[PDB]
């Protein structure tokens, strides 16, 4: 025959070794591939969708879960408190599971790219005022004040002029490895900050509600990316 | 859209069990240690229907060995298959000359390596197998009898001058391929009696599928 | 020698790998394939076929079953009257297990096709009269009266006039699933039905017989189809 | 390595695999071929040799067995007379075995050609007469007289005219099958006969022997043939 030595690695069984076998059906022609909307080819294609970020991830109790979609504003807020906070961590626990990314990010071990998270006031229409947004990189603490978060990367939304508004977060790394209790975690440190203060009061005419809420709607730019698939999960199919 | 599935060779493929030998220690059954099978592709049960289908029929078969003990065991003991071509005289002792004729091909294989596995060619003198033969060869019992269908004979033996330390039962599968047929034909519809002949029950005579009460109630 | 690394499934035996293996006889010629009239190539050659369908398929007792073959039609049937019905199922027990079509859809799984039945009138030639010929899709229930299925789709036939007539079943499809028992089938559904009525009633003049018969034949478009060997039979080889 | 899977019949010995081995003695140049006459390249070739045929095989009598290779005619054998008869049996005992032909037909199990034989009268020159030979295809009884033999296929030999003649048998298949006592042998049926009888007496003058011999040769035309090798034989390397 043909001359041959057989290599280390021979006739072992690799859970990961892409190679072909043999076809149990040689003859069998599977009913052909038809077409259907919407195929998705990338996971990172459904990063980038916007989806609801329960940042008012506090209440607990069964029939208010409804209510960690929104967060609210109202008359009774003084100039220059802080509305709310929240981090620019997708993967880490809080805010962000609720969003699809967060979800996606799971299964996976490392990443980094421009998020962007955009805010959506549903109060009465005749309402307005202002709210001042900051972004805090990775790092500086939350802002003291207002009028230091006023200094910070910042964005003033006057919700009389415009319902809708879309923050950039720069950038975010999950890279910096950590081990722990005994159990090695590729962690963020990046936790960049995003506060929101009143920048003036919430104003009303009679007639309309003074209190009115809103949406965090986040997802990543096209600039996103992950790697090591890593299957995790709380939620298994039970025996 | 596609009919691959439908064609002779697709319908003829796949390797099915056509024979089993057995080699008992104590026993009635093959009591030196080998066995001679004469080739019956009818061995496969739901094949002779298949197969009766058409009057003529051309094809190479493919044979894989299985052998190992009743339990389904892996033994050190080494085997002959010999196969005798038609025309050539099979063993009548576990010593016969036969087993050392150089024009019976013959392979050995110890039952730790994997199956044996040999293609025989298309024998029958004529130009292709018939199921069927209107006549007789130059009421008789000679009816029905083309002989020239003979694919050969598989002689099994433990190897060694004496009886084998293992009990054991090969088993033998085959693969039809490269098949022509010709002249399709009525699918039996009454059970088989003889392996030989056509022959059926004259009394147990039944319809060929499923009746019902009326022809208006469904 | 040549670097190697076998790979899982090296010493497998698969009934149905069709691989090469060593020519038992080298040297030997087999006797050249000369020309054999008829020979077939694809199964579905022999679908194409009309076949005696056993639409009668009543009597058992030995001596009547060359009656399963024959429907009959008479004076004494009354205008509307159901004369027969049956169901587009190929596979399925019942009249089409006469039919070489449906014997050879025993050794597949799923199929999908049009149909074909042919009706042949062998009564006297003085003989005339017109019968009603009506399919009901799947699902559409076996019309109540001659009127109803007169709607649906129909086909007059006078016998007086042409003693054939072909009827076309649109499509049949054995692909819905079913595991009923504990043993999983590719069951139709797609029970079509054929509803024959006699629309006027049977007219003869003196002399001729007050009965004729009818063959039902059948066999399926060049658009048919079968799919997944599956050898089954009640008839097997005796020891 | 290279990725492989080994396939059944990995270490199987098949005696008639004819695969290449490693060369024991590879720097080994053995000695060179040198022209030597008639080198023989395909049997056939010596199927088509004449040799004689032991027609006369009767007298087993050791110092008698030069006798087998010639048969006689006389004066005492009367016109008409049956003077010898064999049949066309190439492989089968009897006259054949003498020949060279038919030793080699042994060692296959089947064949089919175009015999001839030739014959050879060997009696005094001053000898004349008239032997007819004739051929009775298979199944063909041999011919009851002369007569009957005269309206078959015959030939009219004058060795007062020609010593020499030879006979065409246009063919002969021994490719019928028999599973007779429970060995298999794949036999002739194909018997053709071959009749010799005394048209005239044997004439001769005064100083001449009244007996002379007959030599028969055969061989095969070159459309002969033969396949599957079979070693059989009664003679072999003794202990």
């Amino acid at each position: 025959g043909f001359p041959t030595e057989l290599k280390p690695g021979t006739n072992q069984f690799l859970t990961t070794d892409d190679g072909v076998s043999a076809p149990i059906l040689p003859n069998f022609h599977p009913t052909p591939c038809i077409h259907i909307p919407g195929e998705v080819r990338n996971l990172l294609e459904l990063c980038q969708v916007e989806t609801i970020l329960e940042v008012n991830n506090v209440p607990t109790n069964a029939t208010s879960l409804m209510e960690r979609l929104r967060f609210p504003v109202s008359a009774q807020a003084g100039k220059g408190e802080l509305c709310a906070v929240f981090r620019a961590d997708p993967g880490r626990n809080g805010p962000w599971q609720s969003t699809l990314l967060g979800q996606l990010c799971g299964y996976y071990t490392q990443w980094s790219g421009s998020l962007e998270v955009t805010f959506m006031f549903t109060g009465s229409f005749m309402a307005t005022g202002k709210m001042l947004i900051a972004y805090t990189p990775p790092g500086g603490p939350l802002p003291k004040d207002r009028a230091t978060a006023m200094l910070g990367t910042h964005v003033i939304w006057d919700f009389g002029l415009q319902s809708s508004v879309t923050l950039v977060i720069p950038w975010i790394s999950n890279t910096h490895y950590r081990a722990h209790a005994r159990d090695g975690v590729f962690d963020y440190y990046t936790t960049g900050l995003v506060s929101i203060w009143y920048q003036t009061n919430y104003v009303v005419p009679i007639g309309a509600p003074n209190t009115a809420y809103i949406i965090a709607l986040a997802a990543a730019q096209k600039n996103f990316t992950m790697k090591l698939c890593k299957d995790a999960s709380d939620i298994l199919q039970t025996g | 859209h596609s009919t691959a599935e439908t064609t002779l060779d697709s319908f003829f493929s796949r390797a099915g069990l056509v024979g089993e030998i057995d080699l008992p220690l104590k026993g009635t059954t093959n009591p030196n240690g080998y066995a001679n099978w004469d080739i019956d592709i009818t061995g496969y049960a739901q094949m002779r229907r298949k197969v009766e289908l058409f009057t003529y029929m051309r094809f190479d078969a493919e044979f894989t060995f299985v052998a190992c003990t009743p339990t389904g065991e892996v033994v050190p003991q080494l085997l002959q298959y010999m196969f005798v071509p038609p025309g050539a005289p099979k063993p009548d002792s576990r010593e016969s000359l036969a087993w050392q004729t150089a024009t019976n091909p013959s392979v050995f294989v110890k039952l730790s390596d994997p199956p044996a596995q040999v293609s025989v060619p298309f024998m029958s003198p004529a130009s292709a197998y018939q199921w069927f033969y209107d006549g007789y060869p130059t009421k008789d019992l000679e009816y029905g009898a083309m002989p020239n269908n003979m694919m050969g004979t598989f002689s099994v033996r433990t190897v060694g001058t004496s009886k084998s330390k293992y009990p054991l039962v090969v088993r033998i599968y085959m693969r039809m391929k490269h098949v022509r047929a010709w002249i399709p034909r009525p699918m039996r519809n009454q059970n088989y009696l003889f392996k030989a002949n056509p022959n059926y029950a004259g009394n147990s005579i039944k319809p060929t599928g499923a009746s019902r009460t009326a022809i208006t109630t469904l």
